[PDB]
RNA sequence: UUUGCUCCACACAAUAUAGAUGGAUACGAAUAAGGCGUCCUUGUGGCGUCGCUGAACCAUAGCAGGCUAGCAACGGUGCACUUGGCGGAAAGGCCUUGGGUGCUUGCUGGCGAAUUGCAAUGUCAUUUUGCGUGGGGAUAAAUCAUUUGUAUACGACUUAGA
RNA sequence: GCCCUGAAAAUGGAUGGCGCUCAAGCGUGUUACCUAUACUCUACCGUCAGGGUUGAUAUGAUGCCCUGACGAGUAGGCAGGCGUGGAGGUCAGUGACGAAGCCUAGACCGUAAGGUCGGGUCGAACGGCCUCUAGUGCAGAUCUUGGUGGUAGUAGCAAAUA
RNA sequence: AGAACUGGCGAUGCGGGAUGAACCGAACGUAGAGUUAAGGUGCCGGAAUACACGCUCAUCAGACACCACAAAAGGUGUUAG
């Protein structure tokens, strides 16, 4: 009888993709990157700052 | 603001009951609405609708 | 924040205090000018004039009587441009404008009490250092007005008899000042020192 | 369409309105510009 | 000693409306002192109610009381929506209000 | 426009059976954001070679900030703006902190001084004119002398409230 | 006694006064839609006697409420007013105005102890 | 009544400038007071005391007369007639009070103010 | 709303009236230990002309 | 006209509010310049200082502010007198001398407050008038009617009449 | 580019007005802000549509209930309702202890047509529901008949000597 | 005056264009809250006497579509080129 959205209403955002439990205590979204820093080739760069 | 892409509340077209008063011919009706209704059985679909006919669409067989 | 904003009108631009006055008043605030022929207008004085010309041939064709009527002490005139920036036909306007007084000079009552200033609308806060501006009592005067002369008469008197006041209070400043002077360094003006004080 | 033929108007206007003066005394709406050097002098007077 | 405002002095501007059609559903008042959005937030909720004298007395008083609350800010001179149990009389644009403290976050 | 921002996009028309791996452009552009980069770019590229994103693709879109974004330098430009009579070249100076903010500064010049709106407005050689000297302009040679110094007459504190009691002074 | 009714709201309450009922005294105030084509109450404008839509319909669930909870149903004489004698918290028995004062006082005593809530309980009660 | 009406100054004392002297409609008047003094004397009351306290005269039925306009039309010539009535009053004094008490219904906190006031003070 | 209104013939609990001091000493004991606390709270409130309950502090 | 009329101090009823709820807190002139202090040889001077807001200054603690005890100062200060002066631009206000009288939160005490029950403006301003107090003060005219003609359609105007 | 000139018409006069001159102008870019019967959520009405549901020792399955969408509208079409005269039936209906009618800035119901009640007035019939029936609903028609205004105590009642 | 396509108006209110059948936005059950469109935010009037770069001085300024008209031709006025 309402739309009682997810988002704002942790009970009904279970009652659906019962994920949010698991991704909750994992944290996943804000989970940190692997720094596997590379480098630019030196030609990327003088066409990048080319005139 | 709707842009009506169908003309709105088409009264459906069909009938829904005989357009009379005989009380027995009404009892058939409610007794087939049930059957229509409960039994599933394609035929009464048909015979239901059948009974809201005019005696221009019930002819003399 | 007071009951009264007597406000000072020497510097100020018509149109800009014409509107701050306005608005003060249909927020219940009321309001008195004073030194309205002290009072500034953008542009120089001939265009001023010229424009008071064009007004003042603005009258009822059948009857000039009933027409504009064309006032030409500058408290009238700082007043007709600010009737039009009211709804003075409705009650609301019309109750808004008693709330209201325009004077020329000084008089008695808004002499011995404070008048202020409105930024906003002073003309050394924002005419381009360079562009010509107009005194009112100048035009005034030269369309009508007739008590040019016996205002800077009377301001004259006012201003010498406030100059005396000032100086009296230029020494009684120094007076208490000199007094707050060593009432400092002291244990208890040091502990509002500290209380930012 | 004009006059036609223009003439000059009839009556003066500054002299307006012609209603019934006030009073039988007619005012003196000025009186001479003051000479303070001279002698306290009169300047009116009430005749018939 | 000599004061006991409790509540601040708001001024009855004009309902909510446009340039022809005003919604007495809803006042604009002025607070004083207050002149951004950001520092009026802090005076939403807060009861207000308009003070006013009248002939008749009541249930035992002759000064009458109209209730609101403010709403929301409203344009960039920190003025706010408020609302009544009745609509304000609109012979009060340019009425000194009260707003009070409460309910008090602080 | 906004603050812009001088997007490097290079296209390259599209990989045809018998044109693979065609010569790239890259055009130099500016604008507020990327997807009115991506439609300058095309809109410029197919006022050169027959040319459109019908018929190409946006190889690579990175964004290009500026070498010394607090080096305060004088700037070239050369822009093919049209006039309501015709089109016409000129070459203005505008001495800023960056090639971003100085292009900005540039059109609403353009938009002052010559009313063009950014449509009407091609922005040719813009380059950063090393030595003085250089400098075509006086209104730029002028801010270009030994240890300089200027005052701010006349300033014209902004008041927050509506009325005041201490009548404004002018004094800085 | 009045069941648990719901808000009684109305939506609009001011009476729909024909167009013009003011202006002139032969034109009666019961309501009649302006038929015609320049009529501006007809067009709708902005400020003129809103005409009754259907939309001002009322809660079916307080349809026909008075404001104590309870349909009125006009009451002839006692025989006809024990039909609520099984709805004293539904309905309120309303005397007609051809009801004499002789009897509308035995309907009251009637209605009095049967418990039934007569609206008009004061009809030619001459002292 | 009064439009075209000439102006005099016995209308002054009144406040107006338009004021005519109806000798009929006065004789009616007078003369039908002389009846209405006449029936308080019968009726036992005091003929100083005495005053109008209601005269209300309106429209009878207009006595129907012919007159002849140009071009043959007949024109009516109505007599708008009178119904005057009127009463002579005793002249009672005192206008009298006789108030309402009022039950006053103020609220807990409304009497406690009065009771905390009436603490400090009588 | 018989006798309204005819005074108090309700005042006070004896109990109400012990049960403050048997508190208001204790903490009495704790106020003379902050300077003007004491005179502080026997002061009440007030808003003064330019006070902003907003960009104040409390 | 039986004592009507008016001014003051009140007293109580009516009365309304374009809207008190700490204080409208007085140079002038300038603004590509000023204020303030101060110095001399007094100037369109020298020297110091300041501004960048009133986000100031004043007021402000006490049953809307009570009852008492003082301490220290003799200041501040409210009301009502009083002295002298100033102000006519709408002066109707500002300044002053001296008594009086209440308070003083500049410092320290002691009592009081509750039950308005967990908020309800929770009533404290000033406007007008009326009816009753007793306390001063003052004893007219206008209009109509008559009259005139410098006036006039009528009103109006202008004269005259104990 | 801006600006000046080129730029003459009749009642006084219109960037809408006031007014605006580092604008409240012209160009541009940036924000925040404002408010329509539109958009979003919700409540209520109605229409339409899709379904549910005899169910027992109860009362409407042209019933109750759930579900979704939609609502402008002259000419016009249809459907559902309100009202009036009279007809068959019905409430063993109302009524001289006051019917009908009329009055009522008195109450209630309905979106509405309208219905209902109190008070007043009044004096002899009348109403609800089920059907039947029609000379069945008025703001117009330079409508008909009758009646009454503003006009207006106005025009004017002035030839024939008095 | 007469055609084409489309949209409207007619028949359609509403918010903006001061104002207006046709333009901008937008289509109407009755309410509430939010958010906007169009258009605007000195005062009239809800909304910044906001921000920034500039240009402009007119003894006949200029002021935002339909829209309430202005030109060819001139200016050592000024700005940029």
């Amino acid at each position: 009888v309402l739309k009682k959205n997810p988002l704002k209403n942790k009970q009904v955002l279970l009652r659906l993709n019962p994920y949010a439990k698991v991704f909750a205590a994992e944290k996943l979204g804000s989970k940190k990157a692997e720094k596997t820093g590379t480098k630019p080739a030196a030609v990327f760069t003088e066409t990048l700052k080319h005139d | 603001g709707i842009d009506h892409t169908s003309k709105q509340h088409k009264r459906s077209g069909h009938r829904t009951a005989p357009k009379s008063d005989n009380v027995y011919l009404k009892l058939l009706v409610k007794l087939y609405t049930f059957l229509a209704r409960r039994t599933d059985a394609p035929f009464n679909k048909v015979v239901l609708k059948a009974l809201f006919l005019s005696k221009i669409n019930r002819p003399p067989v | 924040v007071e009951p009264v904003v007597v406000i000072d009108g020497k510097g100020h631009l018509v149109g800009r205090l014409a509107s701050v006055v306005a608005k003060q008043l249909l927020n219940g605030q009321k309001i008195v000018v004073v030194r309205a022929e002290e009072l500034n207008i953008s542009g120089e004085f001939f265009r001023n004039k010229l424009k008071y010309h064009d007004f003042l041939r603005k009258a009822t064709a059948f009857n000039k009587t009933r027409g504009p009527f064309h006032f030409r002490a500058p408290s009238r005139i700082f007043y007709k441009a600010l009737r039009g920036m009211v709804s003075h036909k409705t009650a609301r306007g019309k109750a808004a404008l008693e709330r209201l007084k325009v004077f020329e000079g000084i008089p008695p009552p808004y002499d011995k009490k404070k008048r202020v200033v409105v930024p906003q609308a002073l003309r050394v806060l924002r005419l381009k250092p360079g562009r010509k501006y107009t005194t009112l009592g100048k035009l005034s005067t030269s369309v009508g007005w007739k008590y040019e002369d016996v205002v800077a008469k009377l301001e004259a008197k006012r201003k010498v008899s406030s100059a005396e006041y000032y100086a009296k209070k230029r020494a009684f400043t120094k007076k208490v000042a000199s007094a707050n002077a060593t009432a400092a360094e002291s244990d208890v003006a040091k502990q509002l020192a500290a209380l930012g004080y | 369409s004009h006059r036609k033929y223009e003439a000059p108007r009839h009556g003066h206007l500054g002299f307006l309105p012609r209603k019934r003066a006030a009073s039988i005394r007619a005012r003196v709406k000025a009186f001479p510009k003051d000479d303070r050097s001279k002698p306290v002098a009169l300047t009116s007077f009430l005749g018939y | 000693a000599e004061s006991h405002r409790l509540y601040v002095k708001g001024k009855h501007l004009s309902y909510q409306r446009s340039k022809r059609v005003n919604n007495p559903n809803v006042s604009l008042i002025k607070i004083e002192g207050v002149a951004t959005p950001q520092d009026a937030q802090f005076y939403l909720g807060k009861r207000i109610a308009y003070v006013y004298r009248a002939s008749k007395e009541v249930r035992g008083s002759k000064i009458r009381v109209m209730w609101g609350k403010v709403t929301r800010t409203h344009g960039n001179s920190g003025v706010v929506r408020a609302t009544f149990r009745n609509n304000l009389p609109a012979k009060t644009f340019g009425a000194s209000v009260r707003i009070f403290l409460y309910p008090s976050n602080i | 426009m906004a603050h812009f921002k001088e997007y490097q996009v290079i296209g390259r028309r599209l990989p045809t059976e018998s044109v693979p791996e065609p010569k790239l452009f890259r055009m130099r552009i500016f604008a507020s954001n990327e997807v009115i980069a991506k439609s300058r770019y095309w809109y410029f590229l197919q006022k050169l070679h027959k040319v459109k994103k019908a018929s190409g693709e946006i190889v690579s879109i990175n964004q290009i900030n500026e070498a010394h974004p607090t080096k305060v330098k004088n700037f070239g430009v050369w822009v093919r703006y049209d006039s309501r009579s015709g089109t016409h070249n000129m070459y203005k100076e505008i001495r800023d902190v960056s090639r971003v903010a100085a292009v900005e500064t540039l059109y609403q010049d353009m938009a002052a001084r010559h009313r063009a709106r950014f449509r009407s407005i091609h922005i040719l050689k813009v380059a950063e004119i090393e030595k003085t000297a250089d400098v075509k302009r006086q209104y730029v040679k002028q801010f270009l002398t030994k240890d300089l110094k200027f005052p701010l007459p006349h300033r014209v504190q902004k008041s927050t409230k509506t009325f005041s009691y201490k009548r404004p002074s002018t004094f800085y | 006694a009045s069941l648990p009714h719901p808000k009684i709201v109305k939506k609009h309450t001011k009476k729909f006064k024909r167009h013009h009922s003011d202006r002139y005294h032969r034109v009666a105030e019961n309501w009649r839609k302006q038929k015609g084509i320049d009529s501006v109450v007809r067009r709708r404008f902005r400020g003129n006697i809103s005409q009754p839509k259907i939309g001002y319909g009322s809660n079916k669930k307080t349809k026909f409420l008075s404001p104590s909870g309870h349909k009125t149903f006009l009451v002839a004489n006692v025989k006809d007013l024990e039909t609520l004698t099984m709805h004293t918290k539904t309905y309120a028995a309303e005397i007609a105005h051809n009801i004499s004062a002789k009897n509308r006082v035995v309907i009251l005593a009637r209605a009095k102890a049967l418990g039934i809530k007569v609206t008009n309980p004061k009809g030619r009660l001459a002292l | 009544f009064n439009s075209s009406i000439g102006r005099t100054a016995q209308g002054k004392e009144f406040g107006v400038t338009k004021a005519r002297w109806p000798a009929k409609s006065v004789k009616f008047v007078q003369g039908l007071l002389q009846n209405a003094a006449a029936n308080a004397e019968a009726k036992g009351l005091d003929a100083t005391k005495l005053y109008v306290s209601h005269i209300q005269v309106n429209q009878a039925p207009k006595q129907r007369r012919r007159t002849y306009r140009a071009h043959g039309r007949i024109n009516k010539y109505e007599s708008s007639p009178s119904h005057i009535e009127l009463v002579v009053t005793e002249k009672e004094e005192a206008v009298a009070k006789a108030a309402e008490k009022k039950v006053v219904r103020l609220t807990s906190r409304q009497r406690g103010r009065i009771a905390a006031q009436k603490r400090i003070a009588a | 709303a018989n006798l309204f209104p005819e005074q108090q013939n309700k005042e006070i609990k004896a109990e109400r009236v012990e049960d403050q001091k048997v508190v208001d000493k204790a903490l009495i004991a704790e106020i003379k230990k902050t300077p003007l606390l004491k005179q502080y709270l026997s002061a009440s409130f007030s808003l003064k002309n330019g006070d902003k309950p907003h960009m104040l502090k409390f």
